């Protein structure tokens, strides 16, 4: 619910099955590892130049 | 202070209450001597007599190393089992397999879940059933959903509740703990009673259980293992062992549903009003849930009763 | 533990074996006093300390063994109490509920109490003793002898009081052993 | 307003005004084991007490008990008490099961029945 | 209006039949219970429990022929600062130490002197300079600091004070 | 419910249990010792107080409210117990029977005529109920640890009662203040 | 962290790489490598999925799961709930009370039992002028002096 | 582990998260403290004891008074493994496959689905299979090979799906105790197969009218052609 309200923090167990999906899941390797989707800014649409191609002389 | 006589059973029953250490250290020597004499004379009565009381004496010792060592080199398991009525084939199976059984018993009884977690992690890196013994088979008991701990007071007027207890064994989700305390307690009231009813009912109880142990469904706590499990220097009988077990796997195997098979009359059904201590300051209500405390610190609190159900099956 | 120290030798050799074996301490931490043993675990109020760190505790009210007891007037010097930060966690919720009967206002206040959970490692003690101390007459006793009682103690029966209640005669004449010998 | 049910401390002997004078503490403890608590003065300003251990004190208690019961003999209560002092001196552990339990389970040693069903230290197959 | 239905709806298992079955009844029961215990906890149990503690320490003093009434005063007098909870812990788990406290009280052993007012050194009044040197008060207070550094436990610094003051000359390159 | 409706009653033939012989979670008899209280000359109420606190278990350092562990007090010579001044003649004992006519106002002298023992039992009742009322098992269970014998003859030689040496600190005579 | 070993083993982090709710992606970007470098022993497994669970989850060494709801929570908060995951062994929740401050009870000297202080009796500082005693001559003279004095003043 | 998923069950039941229900979690049945309301602290062993052991007994559990199933019998488990074979692979299909790859794509996926599922539920039953080889019977030792054959799966003795391990990294894998998951399947199926061959010859040595004549003709004939399909002799 709301961040403050005590209803938040519920479901202490069971939210995740503790076991990886054997296709998509992987361990974090380290600081040298490039994660899909990860960016330091709050992007609600994380589109890069490949997904949403921009046509102009220079990338802004 | 007097040699040239083997000490009878009564003596060793007598020295199990004295907290004096050099006394016990002396009496153990006496026990060894007495057993070897008795084995020389080939008389069962003196020997077996020397085994029961001696067993209690060994439960009274503080050091478990010397106790277990003593119990194994004097061979209490095989000898004691040969006395009981229908436990015979389970007698020699032990002396065949104990070299194997001692291999599977974990080094410590503290923090079991962690131990077998690491024992699971090794198996992630690149069977003929032996006698079911509770300490070796710990890893088995986590797979099992329900544990029925057998108590001897069930055998009165009928065997049918036990019989209904071994109906659930093939289910794969259930297991039956039979200690040497309840076996002994069964055999001694097979020959002693006000009635000719419960004697027959114990008589066939023994062969039911022996059948299940030989078949490898039920699970047995031998005297040697019983020594390791129970807390140091504390006396244990066919009341307390029930609850030392029931406290043990309530503490160390938190997901197994512990059921207790007893008679509605029996004293040990309510371990906190009967079977209690005094007002002890070194124990608390939460003493069941910490790893450092002795098991028998559990029964001052009702929390032992929470986690341990006692049922009549059919 | 570096042993006790005094300008007198006899008192040092006397009280040297006295300090050996398990020691309990009484520790002031965050306005809560603790009885502390070697392997004991306490939950102190939240300390800002990294987990698995190694800590000494400054405020120590009292230290004692099976044999000796050192009573700190307000605090003691020389005591080494070394503990180890084990956990830092918030403990079981205390839910306070405030509702006024006249008003429709209900307030749910959760108090998980934050705490640092501490395991203890060492208790060492190395006092500097000045001298033997006469307790019935106030003085520092100059010469120390172990064999003689510093203050001898005498039974109460005058015969003067008829209505003095009589405890059993072996309780009333009982002389106590010499401990330091 | 409700009647106060908290526990009340017992009254204590009234002072004769001697206590008012400084250098006279108003705690009077002069007791049997008193001379054994030896006071030493630390450099800190704190004190250092030397005392007999737990089992020594209880051994003294045991000696006084035996010495009072040498005359009239030892009564059952004295028996039980001496037993417990003797146990707690040598303890080495903590005792969690009732003292009577062992006696209740061993009662068959005390009361013997007829020899048909008579129970011995070995029973089965005999 | 917020009555906290949606949290307390999860507790009902601790109520017996009529309350655990029907929702509103149970919620009234739990609201009542928790408000009650909250009130009680804040204003009363604080007194009940310290009453218990006082009782235990007092009886433990009774075994020694005195009581709480003197013991409080002379734990105050000799500046011991043992909280009554701690006195209970000592009475129950270390009878000998509690006894030692009692006989520290009952003895005539002078209680520690009142804390000293911090005093000016005499060398503050020495004019500097008189007519590359240090104010004498400064080096005296430096002394007093180094001594309390050497006072806490053993260390590799040693116990000798002088050269430890002069330790700035070993970082000094001689021209 | 937890506590049952079918309850052990005084008219029910099963009868009312004796807590000395009972075995229950909150009853510990292991560490008790026996005391002997000579009541010659001592005021009734004071004796009641001291006995109440040995009996209740409050004289112990480890005493806990919910755990009832008492010492057995053998109170000897109830007949010689001294009540100060006019009080024997003036101090009421009042109880109210539920029925038409709810007043019995009865002098200490009359209770002393019927049984002297009932006086000590009465004041013990009061001094125990002063801290425990709200639960029956906490009121009743201690009282059975009093043994009230109105002279110097008692069965209890075998428990070796230790003479309880007590002097009343209170100088003034007892004072009846009951609203 | 007991006896030099962290009790936490896995951290389960599920997130959606393309869809929305950037907070977890922020967390993976700026705060995670600071955590991993500080606590190397903890295996972090990432679970990209279309409709992600928005809760963080720890897994401890006794086989205990512990989870915190992260829905539209700042990565600062997520980092903090993570560091809250590490700092607990998840064995218990005891209340913070006076009886719960000491987890186990222990006596170094010994526990009080009713019989250790029982056999002590009250004593006197200086020895008693016994009532029944043989008076010395000075004593005779002084006491007879006293008696004769009070008799004299009375008569 | 009590209520939701037993030792030898085929469900994957997540005990802590309720995914099968029609209603929000209104009343939590096992609860110890009143602080369980806003922070239940489930996931701790000592509280999930209290929750999971208060659940009502299922069709899987067969609670105390009710009579339970005889599961650990090998003679149940083998036809159980066999009824899995007729699920994915139809009789018609089986025939076409028996002959001798030309098969409908759609159809093909059913064969590999059979292989997949059979692998799974062998993984589930083997902790109950390893218990029972001892009193297992001559027909249903042979059934072990019949059922693997019908599901079109070759058993590892050193097409086959049973040889490889499912991939995942050992740090990420689920090692939680109390959940019976054998991490080496191809290593413990292999020594299950070898064991169940070795027991067969014991009972054929033990087994030495026209009923016994024809029987002893036929099943002796079935041994070499069924064990021969998995490459095992004798
Ligand atoms: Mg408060």
């Amino acid at each position: 619910s709301s961040i403050f309200s005590p209803r938040y923090d519920w479901r202490t167990s069971g939210v995740h099955d503790i076991a990886p999906r054997d296709e998509g899941d992987f361990l974090y390797q380290g600081p040298q590892h490039v994660l899909p989707g990860a960016h330091p800014l709050p992007l609600h649409h994380p589109h890069n130049t490949i997904t949403r191609p921009v046509i102009s002389p220079y990338i802004p | 202070s007097d040699t040239a006589s083997p000490r009878g059973p009564d003596f060793f029953a007598a020295v199990s209450r004295t907290k004096d250490t050099p006394t016990k250290k002396r009496a153990l020597c006496l026990l060894q001597e007495a057993i070897d004499n008795a084995s020389a004379k080939a008389d069962k009565v003196t020997l077996l007599g020397l085994l029961e009381s001696g067993s209690e004496f060994l439960l009274s010792l503080v050091d478990k190393g010397v106790a277990h060592t003593f119990a194994t080199q004097n061979l209490f398991d095989y000898r004691i089992l040969n006395s009981f009525l229908h436990c015979s084939l389970v007698a020699d199976r032990l002396r065949v397999e104990q070299s194997v059984i001692t291999s599977l018993i974990p080094s410590s009884l503290r923090d079991v879940q962690v131990q077998m977690l690491m024992s699971n992690e090794r198996n992630a890196l690149n069977l003929k059933r032996p006698l079911m013994t509770m300490l070796s088979q710990l890893e088995y008991l986590n797979s099992i959903d329900s544990v029925f701990i057998l108590h001897s007071s069930l055998m009165a007027t009928s065997t049918d509740q036990l019989v209904s207890a071994v109906r659930r064994l093939p289910s794969g989700k259930d297991s039956l703990i039979v200690t040497m305390s309840c076996l002994r307690a069964l055999s001694v009231k097979s020959l002693t009673s006000p009635s000719m009813k419960e004697r027959i009912a114990c008589a066939r109880a023994l062969e039911i259980v022996s059948y299940e142990l030989e078949k490898g469904r039920a699970v047995l706590l031998p005297f040697s293992e019983e020594i390791l499990l129970h807390d140091a220097g504390a006396y244990c009988d066919e009341d307390l062992m029930l609850w030392t077990v029931a406290a043990f796997l309530a503490r160390e195997l938190p997901l197994v549903k512990v059921h207790t098979l007893m008679h509605s009359n029996c004293t040990a059904r309510t371990p906190y009003r009967f079977l209690k201590g005094g007002h002890n300051l070194l124990v608390s209500s939460r003493s069941l849930y910490d790893k450092g405390a002795p098991l028998l610190s559990s029964l001052h609190s009702k929390e032992l009763r929470l986690v341990t159900h006692n049922v009549r099956l059919r | 533990a570096n042993g006790l120290r005094c300008p007198d030798a006899l008192i040092t050799r006397t009280l040297n074996p006295l300090l050996n074996g398990p020691k309990f301490a009484v520790i002031y931490c965050g306005n809560h006093q603790y009885k502390v043993a070697v392997g004991d675990v306490i939950a102190v109020q939240r300390l800002r300390v990294e987990i698995g760190s190694h800590i000494a505790l400054k405020k120590v009210l009292m230290v004692g063994g099976p044999r000796f007891t050192a009573i700190g007037r307000p605090l003691l010097e020389g005591v080494r109490v070394t503990a180890q930060v084990e956990e830092q966690k918030r403990m079981r919720n205390v839910v306070s509920l405030f509702a006024t009967p006249g008003r429709r206002h209900v307030r749910w206040v959760d108090a998980p109490h934050a705490a640092t959970i501490i395991r203890i490692c060492e208790i060492f003690y190395s006092p500097n003793v000045v001298g033997e101390l006469d307790k019935y007459k106030g003085e520092l006793l100059e010469t120390f002898t172990p064999g003689q009682h510093t203050n001898p103690v005498y039974p109460v029966d005058d015969g003067y009081d008829v209505f003095r209640k009589k405890d059993k005669e072996a309780m009333e004449n009982a002389t106590t052993f010499l401990d330091l010998l | 307003p409700k009647k106060d049910r908290r526990f009340r401390v017992q009254p204590l002997p009234s002072l004769h005004a001697n206590s008012l004078a400084d250098d006279t503490p108003l705690v009077t403890t002069t007791r049997t084991l008193s001379p054994n608590f030896r006071a030493f003065a630390l450099q800190d300003g704190g004190v250092f007490f030397t005392h007999p251990s737990h089992e020594q004190v209880m051994r003294v208690g045991q000696n006084i008990l035996a010495e009072e019961t040498k005359a009239t003999g030892m009564t059952s209560m004295d028996t039980y008490v001496n037993s417990r002092i003797q146990s707690i001196i040598a303890e080495n552990t903590v005792e969690n099961v009732a003292l009577s339990h062992w006696r209740r389970r061993h009662m068959w040693n005390l009361v013997r029945t007829h020899g048909k069903l008579q129970r011995h230290w070995g029973v089965s197959d005999a | 209006h917020y009555r906290a239905k949606l949290e307390l709806d999860r507790i009902r298992s601790m109520l017996r039949g009529r309350a655990r079955l029907e929702r509103k009844v149970g919620l009234k029961r739990l609201f009542f219970l928790m408000r009650t215990q909250t009130r009680y906890r804040v204003e009363q149990q604080a007194h009940w429990e310290r009453a218990i503690v006082r009782k235990n320490v007092d009886s433990a003093a009774r075994e020694h022929g005195t009581g709480w009434q003197h013991l409080r005063n002379e734990l105050g007098r000799q500046n011991v600062m043992l909280l009554p909870r701690s006195q209970q812990l000592l009475a129950q788990y270390e009878p000998l130490a509690f006894r030692a406290v009692v006989e520290l009280c009952a003895s005539r052993i002078p209680p520690p002197p009142p804390p000293v007012v911090a005093s000016v050194p005499e060398e503050s009044y020495t004019l500097w300079p008189p007519a590359s040197l240090s104010h004498p008060a400064a080096r005296v207070e430096l002394r007093c600091g180094v001594e309390r550094v050497l006072r806490r436990g053993p260390s590799g610094l040693g116990n000798n004070v002088n050269e430890l003051i002069d330790a700035w000359k070993e970082f000094d390159v001689s021209p | 419910p937890f506590k049952s409706v079918l309850r052990r009653h005084k008219h029910h033939p099963e009868g009312l249990p004796l807590y000395n012989d009972m075995s229950k979670q909150w009853l510990c008899r292991e560490g008790e010792r026996w005391w002997l209280l000579d009541a010659r000359g001592e005021q009734l109420p004071r004796v009641a107080a001291v006995a109440a606190q040995y009996i209740t278990g409050q004289h112990r350092p480890d005493f806990t409210p919910g755990m009832i562990t008492g010492d057995h007090v053998v109170i000897v010579n109830i007949k010689d117990v001294v009540m100060v001044g006019d009080q024997w003649i003036r101090v009421p004992i009042t109880w109210q029977t539920a029925y038409p006519g709810g007043k019995y106002r009865i002098r200490l002298t009359d209770m002393y005529e019927r049984d002297p023992c009932m006086l000590m039992w009465w004041f013990l009742k009061d001094e125990v109920n002063r801290h425990f009322v709200r639960k029956l098992k906490t009121r009743i269970a201690p009282l059975e640890k009093a043994w009230l014998y109105e002279d110097s003859i008692h069965p209890h030689a075998d428990k070796n009662p230790r003479p309880l040496c007590w002097t009343d600190p209170e100088v003034k005579g007892w004072k009846y203040r009951d609203p | 962290s007991r006896n030099g070993e962290l009790c936490l083993k896995k951290v389960i982090i599920s997130y959606c790489p393309s869809n929305g709710a950037p907070n977890t992606r922020q967390f993976l970007a700026t705060h995670l490598p600071h955590f991993h470098a500080k606590y190397p022993s903890v295996s972090i497994d990432l679970r990209p999925r279309l409709w992600p669970e928005m809760a963080i989850t720890g897994v401890y060494r006794d086989g205990s799961e512990r989870s915190y709801n992260t829905k539209n929570l700042s990565p600062m908060g997520i980092f903090l709930r993570l560091n809250n995951l590490v700092s607990t062994a998840n064995d218990y929740d005891q209340p913070f009370c006076a009886s719960h401050l000491h987890f186990q009870r222990r006596s170094v000297q010994g526990t009080w039992n009713p019989w250790l202080w029982n056999y002590e009796t009250e004593r006197r500082r200086t020895e008693a002028p016994q009532w029944r005693r043989k008076l010395s001559e000075k004593e005779w003279d002084y006491y007879v002096g006293q008696y004769s004095a009070q008799m004299k003043q009375e008569e | 582990v009590y209520g939701g998923s037993g030792r030898g069950d085929l469900l994957y039941e997540n005990p802590d998260a309720r995914r099968h229900s029609g209603r929000a979690l209104g009343v939590l049945n096992g609860v110890r403290h009143s602080s369980q309301a806003t922070m239940p602290e489930s996931g701790q062993l000592y509280y999930r004891k209290l929750i999971l052991h208060s659940r009502p007994p299922n069709g899987s559990c067969a609670g105390l008074q009710r009579h339970c199933h005889d599961t650990c019998n090998w003679s149940y488990l083998i036809p159980s493994l066999h009824r899995c074979a007729e699920s994915a692979i139809s009789a018609k299909l089986w025939e076409k496959m028996c002959q001798l790859v030309n098969l409908t794509q759609y159809e093909r996926q059913r064969v590999r689905d059979g292989q997949n599922l059979y692998r799974y539920e062998v993984h589930q039953r083997l902790p109950l299979l390893e218990e029972s080889i001892g009193w297992a019977q001559l027909d249903d030792l042979l059934g072990w090979f019949r059922s693997a054959r019908r599901a079109w799966v070759r058993l590892p003795t050193s097409s086959s799906a049973m040889s490889c391990r499912l991939e995942g990294h050992a740090d990420s894998r689920d090692t939680t105790p109390g959940r019976n998951q054998v991490f080496d399947t191809p290593e413990r199926v292999e020594q299950l197969t070898e064991a169940t061959v070795h027991r067969i010859r014991e009972e054929l040595q033990r087994l030495n009218s026209a009923r016994r004549l024809a029987r002893d003709e036929e099943l002796s004939r079935c041994v070499e052609e069924e064990l021969g399909w998995h490459g095992v002799a004798l």
